[PDB]
């Protein structure tokens, strides 16, 4: 659930 | 498409290095991406706002220097990580 820049991490 | 080789100072090295990062030298793109699974490892985004990151009790808040921020403030995100690195003379 967590979004960070071009990413997602869940 | 970060491409941009770097040589992340003391600091910044000790972040990647909690998760598994132990190279001196990586691209602009591996940072960023280290530096959220960072975030996520350590739990320090809010669970309902996940958005947002609480970093003041954790090393992160030293990089960043706030005890919090929004992961939607890119310029502020970009601008601390590049400070807390060296740009290679030589990149490719």
């Amino acid at each position: 659930p967590f979004e960070w820049l071009d990413w997602e991490f869940x | 498409e970060q491409e941009t080789l770097v040589r992340p100072k003391p600091l910044l090295l000790k972040l990647l290095k909690s998760v598994g990062a132990q190279k001196d030298t990586y691209t602009m793109k591996e940072v960023l991406f280290y530096l959220g699974q960072y975030i996520m490892t350590k739990r320090l985004y809010d669970e309902k706002q996940q958005h947002i990151v609480y970093c003041s009790n954790d090393l992160l808040g030293d990089l960043f220097g706030v005890p919090s921020f929004s992961v939607k403030e890119h310029r502020k995100i970009y601008t601390m990580i590049y400070r807390n690195l060296v740009v290679v003379n030589q990149q490719e």
